[PDB]
Parts: C-alpha cells; structure tokens; sequence
C-alpha cells in the first residue's frame, strides 16, 4: 500500500475539533493504510 | 499488357487529381463570393471549411509539381 | 484570362462598400440627437451594380417633435454586423493574393 | 477522404449554429401571446443525430416543439383572451435558454479548435521527407 | 460541457418553480377556504457507471 | 441505426420534468 | 518523458471535475428533506489519493458523505415529521461549498497551464538539432 | 535487404493509425452534445498490428451522464487530441527522416 | 479505460421503488 | 578525442535531468489538493552527477491548514517556469553541438 | 441644405410647449 | 478500498422482498 | 531547504495540554 | 478512400526509387566510359 | 533570532 488519501478542499483544512471527516478517512491520511 | 497502358493510367491519375483540386478551388470561390455578396443561406463555417480544403489541395499540387520538375532537372544532368 | 479582375473576384469592391456602410452608420449615431436629420441607409445591391444609393430609412416609431428618424438600437446592431462582415471581406481578399503569390513563387 | 475531420467539425459548426438560432427565436418569442390557443408560439429545439453504420457526422434531423404545457395567465383585459380571461403564453424557460446559449457557444468554438488543428496536421504531412 | 452546468441549471430552474408555488399562496391570502400548498425538494441520484 | 435526441438543457434533466416529446425521447 | 506530465495533469483535471460536480450536487441538494429511495441527502465529498512508492498521478477513489449531523428543524405540521415534530435536512454548509467551488476551479485551470507548458517543451525537443 | 519496408520500419503504418485516432477523437468532440451517443475509443496496439498485416471499443465514463446518455468527457478528449497530435508530429519526423537518409545514401550528398 | 460493451445509460429515477 | 561524450559534454545529460525535474514539479502541482501529500524536491547537482557517471522532501514555509499537505503552489509555479527556460536553453546548447559537429564534418 | 435645431429635452416636446424659439424651429426644416 | 464509500447503484432496501432477500 | 526526512504534519489542538 | 499520408508516402517512394535508378545508371555508364577511354 | 519572535511548538 503506502498510499496517502483523504477528502480534499475546505473540509480537510479545518481543525480536527470539527469532526466533519469520518474517522476511517481521517486515519487514511496518515499513511499507515 | 503494354507500357502505354501504364502511361495512360498514370496520366489519368494526374488528370483526376488536377480536376479534384480545380473542383475544390471553384467550390471555395463560389462559397466565398456567395457569403461576400450577402446571401443568408451560406454559413461562415462552411466558407472557412471550403477555403481551408482548397488551400490544402493547392499546396499538395505545388509539392507534386516541384518534385516532378526537380526529377526532370536531375534527369537532364546525367551521363549519356 | 489571368487578370486581377478575375483573380480577385468581387472581394476587391466589397471592402470599399463595407467602409462606406460603416461611415453612414457612424453618421446616423452622431446625428441621432440633432433634430430634423433623417436617417440615411445604404443599399448594398446599388454598390454591387456600381462595382460591376444613399437612401432614407422609414421609422418604425413616430418622432417626438425632433423629426429625427434614427433608432440607436438599430444602428448599433447594423454597425456590429458590418464590422464583422468587413473583417471577413479582408480575409477573403487577403487570401486571394496569398494564393496568387504561392502559385507564382511555387513556395 | 483527405479532409474527413473537416466534414465532421464543419458539420458540428452547422449543427451548433442551428441550436443558437433556435435559442434566439425562443427568447425573442417568450412574450408573444399571438392569437387563439393552438397557434401560440412554442419553444423549438433542434434534434442532433449520428448515423453509426472512422468518422460519424452530426446531422440535424429537424426542429421539434417542446412538450411543456403553455404558461397560462389570467388577464380578462387583453382582447385576445378567452372565456375565462386567460391568455396562453409560450412555454419558454429563460434558465434553460441561458444554459443552451452557454453550451452552444462553447461547443461551437471547441470544434473550431479541432478543425484549425486538423489543418496543421495536414500541413505538416506535406513536409514529410523535406 | 462539464455536465455541472446542467446540474446547476436544473437546480436553478426548480428553485424558480418553488418560488412560483410560494407566490400562489401569497396571492391567495384572502381566499375563502384556501389550504396553503407545501413545497419541498427531493434528491434523485443519477445512478450509473462512474 | 441512429442516436437522436434534443441536445442541451432539455435532455440533461431528470425525465420526471417531461419536456422532451415522447416520440423524440 | 513529458508525456507522463500529460497523464498527471489529465488525472488532476479529472479529479477536479469530480469535485466540482460533487459541489454542484451539494448546493442543489442543500434544502432537500426527501430523497430518491429512502435516505436523507448528506454532503458528499470525493476522496483524492496519491499512490506514492517519476510522477504520481492523483486518482479519485470514491465518494464519502460528510459525518456532520443532519440539521434538525422543527416542522411539526410537515408530513414527514417524526414523533417530536422534527424534520432533518442535509448538512451542507454554504461557506465550505463556496470555497470548494473556488478551489476546484482555480486548481483545474492551473493544471491546464502545466499541460500547455509541457506540450511546448515536447515540441522544442522535436526541433532540437535542426 | 535494401527494401522500403525494411528501411521505413513501422513509421509508415504508425502515421496512418495516428490520423485514424484523430478522426475518432474529433468525432467524440463533435458528438459531445448529441444525447445517447457513446464515446468511441481506439486501441493503438491492435490498429498498428492490423495495419502491418492486412472490435468496437467504448470508453467507460468517469461519472454518470446527466440524463442525455452521452458518455463523452470533453476534458479527456482534448487531452487525448493534444497528445495524439504531438505523437503524430514525431511519426512524420521519424518517417520523413527515413526518406532523407535513403536519398542521402543513394546520392552521397 | 476501454471496453467492448457500450456504457449503460443513467437512470435518475423519481422513486427508486418504481423500478 | 572526437567522441560524442567529449563533443556534447554535460549538455546531453542536463536535458534528461530537467525533464525529470519538470515531472517532479508537475506532480507537486497536481497533488496540491491531495491531503497528506508531502511536496517532493529534486537535487539537481546530485542527479546530474548520477547521470554523468552511470528525491527529497521540501520543508514548508508555513504550517499546513490541517490536511497534511506541504505543497506551496506559488513556489511550484515559480520553479516550473525557471526549469522550462533552462530546459529550452539546454536544448539550444545541445542542439548547436550537433550542428557545429555537422558543420566541421561537411566543411559547410 | 442645412438642418439644425436644439437637441434633447426642448425639442422632444409637443409644439404647444413653446420652449423652442420660433426662428430655431424654422431651421429644423431646410436652409441654404 | 476506502471505508464508507457510496455506491453508484440503487440502494437495496426493504419493501419488495426481492431486495431484502437477494444478496 | 530539502531534507531526506518528510516534514511533520501540523497539529491544531483545541487544548494543547491534551495534545 | 485515400489520404495525404498515402499521397506523401507515394511521392517519397517514387522520388527515392527514381533517384536510385538514375544514380546507378550514371555509375555504370561512367564505368563504361572509363573503360573505353584507356590506352590499349 | 528576532528578540520576541513567536515559536511554532506548544508553549
């Protein structure tokens, strides 16, 4: 794998306190998946 | 078969091409003057298409002519 | 044959008529406010006959005491159409010499 | 044969031109009540077609009137009204005419680029071996 | 060209229709025994490949 | 075999709008 | 090989087009209490991905709805109201959808610039030496 | 040896296929607005093989159609047309240089 | 991606149950 | 002497490196909106040395807004045009090496 | 012949409103 | 694949046993 | 300004102490 | 049924073929003329 | 360093 992915745009460029991104997608950003 | 048949076949190929180029040039000329005189049944797109094809067709005619003359000029400069 | 009259077609005259037409439309727009001026129209077929006039335009609405028969909505549209067709005539007549020069020079 | 792209791009130019003329008539006759209730103007639309029996030209197969019901208006003052004081108006929607204007103009100019670029490929072919 | 022009056009056209529906209610405020009409929007996905 | 229809806004909306004539569609 | 640049910019332009259509649906369905089958619309978002291991194309890997709660409104007389008189509406936020509209369009146009510039560089390589 | 096939290579068949591809791509662009029209694709490898010695491929849409049924992605068509024109120009240069080298050897100029 | 089967036409149903 | 190496110098290798650099810069622009993607840089001196005798990360000027993406598009645009000018200049240098070489062998 | 007059508001009036001077209104026909 | 990704096919539902049963 | 170790993702905490 | 590519390829093939046969004819004749003009 | 420049890590 080693693939980095996530929701682009205005939804991602917010503090994580908003929690508008699903946790599955949020970890996907990290790079572990 | 004789060599005249091949020569006639080559001659008809050149005549057919010249007529096709001449047909396009006359077709483009009519469409240009039809739109230029003010006829409303002629579209600028068709006129530009017509003169694009005639210009390309004549450019092909020039290229073939130059090659024929160059071959003849090459031919006359040969030991004999 | 092989003469400039036949090589250029009628595209040599159309450019001149589109210039005259543009002048008349420019006159109509400028004289729109001057009372008593009657809008002048140019008949295209007349200059076609002159190649091989300066009429009056009947109003669609009555005047308001000025007597001026210029409709600025019509003039702008007629000036836009003439300018577009004028550029096409330049393209047509310009390519007549470009093809003519390529035939002579062979390149 | 030597200009197949021109016949297709040029056909699109003629096809998209008709759609703009139809749009202009729909907007210019959006308020033309005319007379009666069946002679009233109705929004017209061209029909494009492609016969795939290389290149598939686009052919306009005639103008077709919209099936939208006529816009009814209550106006027992217009002398061309009816028993209930209704004047039926053309079923022209401004929003769909604006979208067609945008779509027709952009698609028409896109085929200009393809036709113009097609000529360049033909011109470069003549330079083969030189 | 992008199909988002028509996706937004189809929404703008429907917003006009809902506006006309609300307009009929305001034109019928004083009408006797008149039940106001409700207006809403429905989301219909374009199912297919992609 | 042909593929014909009204292009533009009249066909790019859900069929529930019912603007295209049935025969054309 | 600048032809790889064409793949990357083309994949980026396709990704931006998917994002734009997702924004278009959110703006159009920001006020819809109903739905096609049975489930209230939730703000959709495309997922971009980079398969880093040259060039790394960007690929859309699916659409994921936003996890924000649906905005409950008190419409007790509505036919679809629950036991408490609440109806739920999509969680589309206007401000972030407008930013997506601006961001996707500007990102789409700059990838065309790269492809056009990369197209020129290939042409100058062809003319090298002559 | 000493033959036009062994001398020109595959640069004569490639040019014909590239012009064929441009005809297909231009058709999709022209037929973009026609409802119900399906985008047409061309396999270069199969076409080149057929040209050297001598079926319908459709392009899968990235997103659903808005109802018309047309699966032409005009963003992709322009990108492919631009690529096809560049590779066609290279093929003409490759094929054109084959004749120039042959003429150079047969004349020593 | 190229395929031999023509792409299917979209549905956009008014109600999914009606189909 | 009289070898294509001695004749073209490093110009035959700089063209490939700047093509690689354009590819790396181009994918930075495309992956600008992809969250979690770290901008990738190329070391010209190291890559040119490797090609002559047969990718790093770019530190952000400002912290990202929460997507984990460190691509500054203003920097990517600026570096792309500089590479394009140098790539064109490299082709002019390499192209004239062949033309001067052809001039000597033909005497014209 | 030369045609002239006051433009604008004054001329775009019915003749009863005698804003236009009498001799200027004469010019609006023809002159030489 | 991404978790929670939407599908481009009608959503198998309840009424009409047909969907509730066929996988 | 090129390093062989990727830059760290920024953290936007609402409390800092928890982090 | 024909295109500019076929025409240009036909033109180039004819030019190469014609140039080939002329030069070989020239070479053979020059070889013949050299042999004839020798001291016996 | 600037005499009074903010840091970029938690205080």
């Amino acid at each position: 794998g080693n693939m980095v992915a996530g929701i682009p745009g205005a939804l991602s460029n917010q503090p994580p306190a908003d929690a508008s991104i699903p946790q599955d997608v949020a970890q996907m950003k990290d790079g572990s998946v | 078969a004789s060599g005249a048949k091949v020569g006639a076949d080559f001659n008809d190929l050149l005549t057919k091409a010249i007529n096709n180029v001449n047909t396009l040039q006359k077709a483009s000329g009519d469409l240009q003057t039809r739109f230029d005189r003010g006829d409303a049944d002629v579209s600028l797109s068709d006129v530009m298409i017509a003169r694009n094809k005639s210009s390309v067709a004549f450019d092909a005619t020039v290229q073939i002519r130059n090659k024929l003359v160059e071959a003849y000029k090459d031919l006359m400069n040969m030991p004999v | 044959a092989i003469s400039f009259d036949n090589a250029l077609g009628i595209h040599q005259h159309t450019v001149g008529v589109r210039e005259r037409n543009a002048e008349v439309i420019s006159t109509n727009i400028a004289q729109a406010n001057t009372p008593g001026y009657k809008a002048r129209g140019l008949d295209f077929a007349k200059e076609l006959q002159a190649a091989t006039d300066k009429l009056y335009r009947l109003p669609t609405q009555p005047d308001t005491g000025d007597g001026n028969t210029v409709d600025l909505d019509l003039e702008r549209n007629l000036f836009m159409q003439n300018q577009i067709r004028h550029q096409a005539s330049l393209d047509f007549l310009g390519s007549k010499f470009k093809n003519l020069t390529k035939a002579i020079k062979g390149e | 044969s030597l200009f197949n792209v021109f016949n297709v791009t040029g056909s699109a130019m003629s096809a998209e031109s008709v759609r703009l003329n139809t749009t202009s008539s729909n907007l210019a006759n959006a308020d033309s009540v005319s007379s009666s209730a069946k002679d009233t103007y109705k929004a017209r639309h061209a029909v494009f077609g492609a016969e795939l029996s290389d290149t598939v030209p686009v052919k306009v197969m005639g103008i077709v009137e919209s099936d939208k019901p006529l816009s009814a208006e209550y106006n027992p003052d217009h002398p061309l009204a009816n028993e209930e004081g209704y004047i039926y108006k053309p079923n022209v929607n401004v929003m769909e005419e604006m979208a067609n204007m945008i779509s027709a103009s952009r698609a028409y100019q896109t085929n200009v680029q393809v036709a113009d670029s097609s000529k360049q490929m033909l011109l470069r072919t003549l330079q083969m071996g030189q | 060209m992008d199909r988002a022009l028509f996706l937004a056009m189809s929404g703008a056209k429907q917003n006009m229709q809902a506006l006309q529906l609300r307009a009929n209610n305001l034109a019928n405020v004083s009408t006797t025994g008149f039940r106001a009409d409700l207006a809403q929007a429905r989301s219909m996905q374009a199912y297919g490949e992609g």
